């Protein structure tokens, strides 16, 4: 009889952190 | 007898990059 | 008598997806 099937591969690898934030709204004039 | 279990499977995929963070605060008034 | 190893298993998991980024900066002044 043929052998077992092998286990499943390790878990894949983490995304990266994302990207910082856009800068915000320029403030009210003066 | 039985043949030996096959090997591990390949590891799995990346995941996705992280979100981008919110927009930042608005500015100071002039 | 032995019979042949077995076939590769299937492929692991997806890795976890990235962490959201920082809250961008502050807006620049008025």
């Amino acid at each position: 009889p043929v052998g077992a099937r092998g286990p499943a591969g390790p878990q894949g690898p983490r995304g990266d952190k994302g990207e910082t934030g856009e800068q915000g709204d320029r403030g009210i004039k003066g | 007898a039985v043949g030996p279990r096959g090997p591990s499977g390949p590891q799995g995929i990346r995941g996705d990059k992280g979100e981008p963070g919110e927009k930042g605060p608005r500015g100071l008034p002039g």
